[PDB]
């Protein structure tokens, strides 16, 4: 009834166990006499199971006795995992006292069969508006910041935290294995400070800690994702949610982490790997059903300056959009600083989001391309000696590029500003009328942070 | 014990069992709980096998029989207008399907006696693919490019355009996400072609074994129709998450790897899929109907999707698949992101069947224009460097340019027989020497309507009858001359 | 004696035997209650022999008992082949019913001695322009057509054998082609109504037989032309038999698949470890000996379209003409694709195709590569640039590319132009004119698919 | 403050170590490991809080906070960043410091490029003069 360790290399752990007891894939169990909990992975033949550790490893010996907990590793999910972090397991580390929450699901779980899918494609809006327009998002896609470490993106992930509760009421779940760079204050405290804190549930993992802590993250993020979807209110529907796993710091590392969304080892399990079966249903469990919709947004390093095409595209498989920040245009500080050309979305189309967008989406970035191509020209000769026609181009270039930008609620704690909330019809009801040249009397910097279109009239009126 | 067994070894869908002495190679075994296996490796002292579905609820010392009969789905005329997993199970919810006949999944094609050469057409809506690329029933041919270079929409758009002409479709998903199946039912039952096509999704959610069975399946269901003397098409969504799944579970069974990191028999595994489809003869329809229907000739269609990296055609993989197959349509980014769409280079996509596979029309019309499109290609790419070129090189390359424009086509709107054959024979006399580059969109889709409010009769006879007479070429010609003449865009 | 089934894995199945009777290599054996033969290829100690299994092993089990022949697969050879269908046991599939003849031959033979090794001394017209000029064949040599997938070496194959075999009269040729069966089914309907098929023998295997039928398809071939070529006639010769295979790679293609699970370790690429032994055992038996004569013609498939692959690389030293076809010629509208440059012959000696001839091919072949190494400075400066002398040069380069043009009799499905067919004289007399600086004012379009010099004329007339 | 004098013949030891013990050689010319044993290293220099110093000291010292910064130099071939090893640190880095060979070759010493050598911290740490 009680196992021993038989074999201890790298990760690998594999265990033996009685004939008439051997213990199912993906169950956990307990070691006694340290702080290690296992996890099966593939059966091995004459009751022996190849498993890999998962609580912090220290002073293991040959032979340790085991005991055996039966079932999947249970991880605690409710509501009082807000503004919370938690280990791997679910223990918490803020020394904020126990969760009191005491409902628990397995993180080992099968797909939503076809028969559960949607039956239309919806676009999920957020407050950010040129990300709307431009690179729409979709109700269980999946989103990939293809961001370099010198530009706030962190803004742009506090954005997205606050506006889906005002915007949806839905709430969001953080994962994320270590630090890459240290520019600005950890993610806890610069949370904390902005009050977006109770909104959020956060899963945290080192890299000093044993492989399996690393591993095995996302899966924790996802069931709690999947429990603050599915649970209803008494209008008998779900919410949406934003699973914001974070990036493992390298795209090298990435290139495996990347495939670890998509469920691949890092050379975890170097002689015979497990992912077909795990990887796969991972890629397949963030989706929309007819209650609830789940979506995915993931960061990802291009030091290269190579990104998409350019870059290994091992990515750009199963992404539905590219948000791009863009460290020219942060220098200008038009935050959120995304690029409105490089950055790309498949929802982007005449059908999905009807011809009215498509015609509207479209027309902005070819005046953004006729201006990027002529810029050189005008600095090298001026502007004064360029036509009329291409003038009035490059003045609605810069009309719109201006109002790109927006107040954001979570920096009015800093700035004072009341911030704003634009919704998606109005911002393509401003576009509009900024292509036509409705707007061409109004003067510039009525634009800049100014938010909504009529708040843009208000500005101009008040100066 | 000839039948009973035991299980020694569960990972990642493969499970090793002893015993099984009396087992033969493919056939099914049966496992607790209403699993199905597939004996594949037989050795010395064990047995390998894949379990067909999720093989979480299996462990070490359970039982397993052998059924004796080999691998078999339902098959019959009930199974259109459904949706099926890769061993036939309803998945859309609309009640259970009433199967009479069962087919082997694993059979050898006919022989070389009993074959017939293909003379029928097989029409599409691409002007492209229907003049300098043609397609005729029971001719295989392949659809290769990159990835978001619109490989499914032709695939689709040719299903939807058998809506007249009596042909069942089939149609495989391997490997795609659910949502994408989902959306593309939703497509084909908006448009009313669900009605004869039938679907089978396994889905990236599925085991290895699933999605490595799937085309097999779907050739068993639309061989049919074939034994009987009806026609029929079946489309591959791509091969390649196949070459994957069966690489993942010939190396879970210990099999030497390769080159490429790929394993052997790769070639043998594309091979016996695509060879399957043939056109047989009457006598063989005859001899296998027994006599219950005489004087039909069966068919069956192919059309398989193969995905490239870095937009390469002399990858091994690629060029392995492009030698079994009777051509290919060679689908550029480089041109996708042009505003060429369909992005279908002319000088490397053939067809080997040839003008065999077309009407007289359009076989008399569309000769010579492929080869004279990669002249011009080639022309422009040495000009280009040029100082002085004279009037031969110039009317070449306008040529090569209105052409090129000519063969740009929205999705989902199928042209004609008539409709090509009025745009061929304008672009080929002369008429479109005159017009702009641009405005060539335009000019051929006006000329169409023009031709389809008036001289309707004339489009009626081309489009049941292939026959090109003097009589129709002395009419098209003086409708056009009328169409270009006191009448405006 | 009897012996029985052990260990299967695809096609490769060892036979345990007794212990003083174990089969001689090669030796074929009937498996009792099934339509399968197997082949010895291997001897593993302990009375086991590892074989190959002719036709599927669908339907089979271990535990079947086996037969042994002790003798090799021995196939009907004599008169009464001619006009027959044969699989490679040499089973009718043509449904005519048996085949009378006693006579019967092993497919495994050793290769002629150096004594009986014989010159050739006769030149042999095809009719093609490029062929017959910068490639001369000869009787009782070897032909190899070197080409990647869809660059057009069937329809060049059967254009020689429309082009000599129909006219030489007691060839009784002899045809191993193998290939998509649509292209055979349709050969030997061709062959039959134009009631050649009285003097032909044909010898067809499938892509989809498991590898052991793919294997031994050529000795067979070959076994049938050796017959025929060393019989004669009272009074009489072999009648030159003339051998055709369009299979030859499948060869290798099968031995590289089943050496792996044969126990050889990998080599170079992946080909197998015995490459060129297994080519040269083949490759060899294809001669004309003292005793009669063979004419061959080989296709040769270049994987990935590189010529150092190691397969297609150790077939040069086994052939006398080798014709190369290129992927880019044939992307740029020429047919037949074949490489000017890269292509020769051994024939091609001042000695043996006369004075003139040898001087055109230098001067033709000198002039190309000439050309060959403009492109860069045509490019980084102007064609302006580049003096007269080398305006000439690249002007003929291109009036030449398109004068090896001419359109075939059998490819008229395709463009749908009536085919052509040239003598060498008017060849020389044409290649003289054109590098003489003749016909330097005929435009270069009037080259193409236009065969003669006269229709050159002509058609430029028309221009 | 401590300094590694090179990495990168730390990587090329446990590339030795690794492949004297018989594991695979991969596709890379470095196992995949070594981006681990990297960062497990750069990871644990930081500076910590006052009461994290007061809880594990016992409350022998109040008020004050440690820190730990890191140096380590990393060698390059012909200017190839792009490397597997290069890349590696790279992206985990705060900040780098790219010196030349082309200037320390036409005097200017020392060769810092300021093009391309950043600091993230940068304009924090100074001091107000
Ligand atoms: N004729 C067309 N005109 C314009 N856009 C087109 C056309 N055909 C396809 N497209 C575009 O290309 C998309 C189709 O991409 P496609 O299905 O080839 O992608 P994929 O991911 O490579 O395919 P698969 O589904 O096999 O994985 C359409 O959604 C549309 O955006
Ligand atoms: N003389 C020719 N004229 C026109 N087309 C040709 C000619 N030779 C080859 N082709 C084209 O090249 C392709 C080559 O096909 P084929 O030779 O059968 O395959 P492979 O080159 O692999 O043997 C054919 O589909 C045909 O369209
Ligand atoms: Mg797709
Ligand atoms: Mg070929």
């Amino acid at each position: 009834s009680s196992g021993r360790i038989i074999q201890i290399i790298g990760a690998v752990i594999d265990v033996e166990f009685e004939r008439t007891s051997v213990p199912k894939i993906y169950d956990a169990l307990q070691v006694d006499g340290t702080e290690t909990t296992l996890e099966v992975q593939q059966q091995l033949g004459d009751g022996v199971v190849r498993t890999i550790a998962m609580g912090s490893t220290e002073g293991l010996k040959r032979g340790l006795t085991v005991t055996s907990t039966n079932a999947p590793i249970s991880v605690p999910v409710g509501t009082a995992t807000l503004g919370r972090i938690m280990d791997v397991l679910g223990r918490p580390i803020d020394e904020a006292g126990p969760v009191a929450t005491e409902e628990r699901l397995p993180i080992h779980r099968q797909a939503p069969s076809y028969a559960e899918q949607a039956a239309s494609t919806d676009l999920l809006e957020t407050g950010i508006k040129v990300i709307d327009l431009l690179c729409p998002f979709a109700k269980g896609g999946k989103v990939g910041l293809f961001g370099g470490a010198g530009v706030g993106k962190t803004v742009n992930m506090m954005e997205l935290i606050n506006n889906i509760a005002k915007a949806h009421s839905g709430l969001s779940v953080f994962a994320g294995v270590g630090e890459r760079t240290r520019e600005g204050n950890d993610f806890y405290h610069e949370m904390k400070d902005s009050n977006v804190l109770d909104k959020v549930a956060m899963v945290y993992g080192q890299m000093n800690e044993p492989p399996g802590n690393r591993l095995r993250v996302a899966l924790t993020g996802l069931t709690m994702a999947e429990y603050f979807r599915d649970e209803k209110d008494e209008n008998g529907k779900g919410r949406d949610v934003l699973l914001f796993v974070d990036n493992i710091y390298r795209y090298t590392l990435a290139g495996t982490e990347v495939s670890a969304l998509l469920g691949r080892m890092p050379s975890a399990v170097g002689y015979q790997p497990t992912l077909a079966e795990e990887m796969g249903v991972l890629q397949e469990r963030i989706t929309s059903t007819k209650s609830g919709s789940i979506t995915s947004i993931q960061a990802v390093y291009v030091p290269a300056d190579d990104l998409t095409d350019p870059s290994p595209a091992t990515t750009f498989a199963h992404l539905d959009a590219t948000v791009v920040l863009s460290r020219d245009i942060a220098s200008s500080g038009i935050y959120p600083a995304i690029d409105p050309l490089d950055s790309t979305s498949r929802q982007l189309d005449p059908l999905v989001v009807g011809q009215e967008h498509y015609e509207i989406a479209r027309a902005v970035q070819n005046v953004l391309q006729r201006y990027k191509e002529l810029k050189d020209i005008i600095a090298i000769l001026g502007m004064d000696e360029l036509a009329e026609e291409d003038k009035l181009v490059v003045y609605r270039a810069r009309k719109i590029q201006r109002f790109f930008s927006q107040p954001f609620h979570v920096a009015e704690v800093f700035t004072g500003a009341p911030g704003k909330l634009v919704p998606l019809k109005e911002t393509i009801r401003g576009f509009k009328g900024l292509l036509a040249g409705e707007y061409d009397h109004i003067p510039e910097q009525a634009f800049y942070m100014v938010g909504g279109i009529d708040e843009v009239i208000a500005k101009a009126e008040k100066l | 014990a000839k039948n009973e067994g035991t299980i020694v070894m569960v990972s990642d869908g493969i499970v090793r069992i002893h015993g099984l002495a009396d087992a033969m190679y493919g056939e099914m075994i049966e496992f607790d709980g209403g699993l199905f296996g597939m004996a594949l490796n037989l050795e010395q002292d064990s047995v390998g096998a894949v379990v067909l579905g999720n093989y979480l609820s299996l462990q070490e010392g359970q039982k397993a029989r052998c059924t004796g009969r080999v691998l078999e789905v339902p098959v019959g005329p009930e199974l259109l207008g459904r949706v099926v997993d890769a061993l036939g199970n309803p998945i859309d919810g609309k009640g259970p399907i009433d199967a009479k006949l069962t087919d082997a999944v694993e059979k050898v094609a006919p022989g070389v006696i009993w074959r017939q050469s293909v003379d029928q057409p097989v029409q599409t809506g691409y002007k492209s693919v229907d003049t300098m690329i043609p397609v005729g029933r029971g001719q295989r041919e392949l659809i290769i490019g990159d990835r978001q270079t619109g490989k499914t929409a032709m695939a689709i758009d040719a299903i939807i355009a058998q809506k007249n002409s009596g042909i069942k479709c089939v149609y495989v998903a391997i490997g795609q996400k659910q949502s994408t199946i989902a959306n593309v039912v939703r497509k084909l039952e908006e448009t009313g072609a669900m009605a004869y096509t039938t679907v089978v999704a396994a889905a990236a959610a599925d085991p290895a074994a699933m999605q490595y069975l799937a085309p097999y399946s779907g050739c068993t269901m639309g061989e049919y129709f074939r034994d009987r003397g009806e026609d029929a098409l079946i489309i591959y969504d791509d091969l390649s998450k196949q070459a994957v799944a069966y690489r993942q579970i010939s190396l879970l069974l210990r099999r030497p790897p390769g080159r490429e990191a790929y394993p052997g028999d790769v070639f043998y595994l594309h091979s016996r899929l695509l060879e399957r489809a043939s056109r047989v003869s009457a006598e063989y329809v005859e001899k296998f109907t027994n006599g219950a229907v005489t004087g039909k000739t069966g068919s069956l269609t192919a059309l398989p999707i193969i995905e490239t990296q870095a937009g390469d055609v002399s990858a091994f993989v690629p060029t392995n698949v492009i030698s079994i197959t009777d051509g290919q349509i060679f689908l550029e980014t480089s041109l996708f992101n042009a505003g060429i769409r369909p992005a279908v280079n002319a000088g490397i996509s053939v067809s080997r069947v040839g003008g065999s596979a077309q009407t007289k029309i359009i076989k008399k019309l569309s000769g010579g224009i492929r080869t004279a499109l990669a002249q011009y290609r080639e022309l422009a790419a040495f000009a280009q460097f040029a100082s002085d070129l004279d009037e031969a090189t110039r009317k070449q390359l306008e040529h090569g340019q209105r052409v090129t424009e000519l063969m740009k086509q929205k999705q989902y709107a199928p042209y004609s027989i008539a409709d090509q054959a009025v745009s061929v024979y304008a672009s080929n006399e002369g008429y479109m020497a005159d017009v702009e580059v641009k405005k060539i969109v335009d000019f051929d889709a006006a000329l169409i309507a023009y031709f389809r409010s008036e001289y309707a009769p004339l489009m009626k006879q081309i489009d049941e009858t292939g026959d090109y007479n003097k009589d129709i070429e002395a009419a098209i010609k003086a409708g056009i001359e009328s169409f270009k003449a006191t009448q405006t865009y």
